[PDB]
């Protein structure tokens, strides 16, 4: 139930469609639950994914981005206390990764 | 100390002289040091002659360090076709291959195979991005006696000075085939009455770029890898300890990571200079962004030539519309590198003591900067 | 009641972390469809589903310009 409220917004923000009477509206959604009934993939692998992250780090350590890599550990490790952890940060990495040697300007 | 010398000499070497050999009426001012000399003495040369401790240091400077040279502009001179292309389609299969015959052609070659085993390639930390260029380092393997003094944590240190020291030998090049460009085009626009003038005002920004691409990468020839290796060198070649090897060692590594930009305070001047590692890239494009408008239309007005065996009157009239915005926009370039390099330069006059200071008088000795403040 | 009201206080601040997470690892998303994003991951998902679609969508907004 909010399941499917959830992938209309996701049609809406992702796609920009912020009409449901349009027509590629509902065709997107329709690919958008097709996509996601066709199971293809392996369920997510935790230590693929924890290997994944401290490689993350030690190519921030290797470029010398000391505050970045203190943030990305201090965020992984906060972040993975208290399965779903790692689905996210998997989604995340496939997402983009576009500029992950940029775009450092560690706010907070 | 002793005991643990001992110790170890069983448990790890395993080449073994069977039972190596006022206070309390003083027999340990006469044994001690005796027994002291005699294990340290034997401890030292078995690790030198059976692990061969020195050729592994040469090669970290040859290969890690990248201080051999040949090997490396050869190697990275056959390895520029790959890392132009993207890196998801890169893989080690391509880069052991293209590594050995550059190894058969250069002077690594008649080398021992130990040290020459021990390079390999890896890929570097694989994430996604197809950053082509980025792809590409060496790790170095240690797993035998020796690994006590090339531990883990220091390899690290020697992984990020050629990961900066493959930065700028890639930028290099790339400036150095900017200046080819000029020796090998502009012989054919001697033709040419309006492409004169921008190319000339790009024979003299590159200058400028050629310059600052040269007194950094001579401070980091005679003073990082010249001077810092003979200190080591001496260091190493003295030394009467495990520790004295290690502890000078770890030293060198840290003080040429002061030499350079990469310290924690230091991080505000490598910025800038990463600035100028914008603009080289900039105008490489902006020299062929000529080329295919400038020189392609000579040809085609030789083929209207061979017409004939008004039209190219507005090929004049919209170079003359063009040549304006271009030379405006090369304008406005050349302003933004000087003023941030000069922007660099202020703040690095006041960082470290010595090392830092005397790279103000290199990058500059006429003084521009004294009359552009 | 209060440590309910904390616990909602306590998902606010982790999700700011996955927001700078979402930044560093330089993903198109933000706080709004990242939320999206999380109910639909406490259903149950590959996360490999959810992103094709997601990369789709990010480049069928072209077809929207």
């Amino acid at each position: 139930a909010q399941q499917e409220r959830d992938v209309r917004e996701l049609v809406r923000g992702v796609a920009g469609l912020q009409d449901e009477a349009d027509p590629n509206f509902q065709l997107a959604l329709n690919f958008a639950w097709s996509n996601f009934r066709f199971h293809r993939f392996l369920d997510v692998n935790s230590h693929k994914i924890e290997k994944t992250i401290e490689g993350i780090y030690e190519k921030f350590v290797i470029h010398s981005d000391l505050s970045k890599a203190a943030s990305w550990k201090r965020l992984t490790e906060e972040f993975l206390n208290a399965d779903a952890h790692y689905s996210i940060l998997s989604l995340l990495l496939c997402l983009s990764d576009s500029p992950s040697n940029s775009s450092y300007v560690e706010t907070p | 100390l002793i005991g643990k010398s001992i110790n170890f000499l069983h448990q790890v070497c395993h080449d073994q002289t069977p039972t190596t050999k006022t206070d309390l009426e003083n027999a340990f001012q006469g044994k001690i040091d005796a027994a002291y000399f005699e294990t340290s003495k034997y401890l030292l040369d078995v690790l030198n002659k059976k692990y061969s401790l020195l050729d592994h240091m040469q090669a970290m400077r040859r290969y890690l360090l990248l201080g051999q040279g040949d090997f490396i502009r050869h190697l990275m001179d056959l390895l520029k076709p790959e890392l132009v292309r993207p890196a998801t389609t890169l893989y080690q299969h391509n880069l052991t291959g293209i590594l050995e015959t550059a190894v058969r052609a250069t002077n690594a070659q008649f080398d021992s195979p130990e040290i020459l085993r021990r390079l390999d390639v890896r890929l570097l930390e694989v994430s996604p991005g197809d950053t082509g260029w980025d792809v590409f380092s060496l790790d170095y393997h240690v797993d035998g006696p020796i690994a006590t003094v090339f531990t883990r944590e220091c390899m690290s240190h020697y992984l990020r000075v050629f990961n900066f020291l493959w930065r700028a030998k890639r930028m290099e090049y790339i400036l150095t085939d900017i200046r080819k460009g000029h020796m090998c085009n502009a012989k054919l626009l001697r033709n040419m009455p309006e492409f004169s003038g921008v190319l000339h005002q790009c024979h003299i920004l590159a200058s400028e770029m050629v310059h600052f691409i040269h007194q950094m990468q001579y401070y980091i020839t005679f003073e990082v890898l010249e001077c810092s290796w003979d200190e080591l060198w001496n260091k190493v070649q003295q030394a009467q300890d495990l520790d004295h090897i290690i502890a000078a060692h770890e030293v060198f590594l840290d003080t040429i990571i002061s030499r350079c930009l990469l310290d924690s305070d230091s991080r505000a001047l490598l910025n800038q200079l990463r600035a100028v590692f914008d603009q080289i890239i900039e105008l490489q494009n902006a020299q062929d962004a000529i080329y295919r408008a400038a020189l392609e239309e000579l040809q085609r007005r030789l083929q209207f030539e061979e017409k004939k065996k008004e039209e190219e009157n507005k090929r004049i009239g919209e170079f003359k519309e063009s040549i304006p915005k271009m030379c405006s926009q090369l304008r406005i370039l050349t302003h933004f590198y000087q003023g941030i390099v000069q922007q660099f330069l202020v703040l690095l006059t006041t960082s470290s003591d010595e090392s830092l200071r005397f790279l103000s008088f290199r990058l500059d000795f006429n003084e521009h900067y004294k009359a552009r403040e | 009641a209060a440590a309910a009201a904390a616990n909602l206080n306590a998902v606010r601040e982790t999700m700011d972390v996955l927001l700078e997470i979402s930044r560093i690892l330089n993903t198109g998303l933000d706080m709004e469809t990242l939320s999206i994003c999380v109910r639909l991951c406490e259903q149950g998902i590959n996360p490999e589903a959810l992103s094709s679609v997601i990369k789709e969508l990010r480049k069928a907004t072209e077809a929207l310009k």
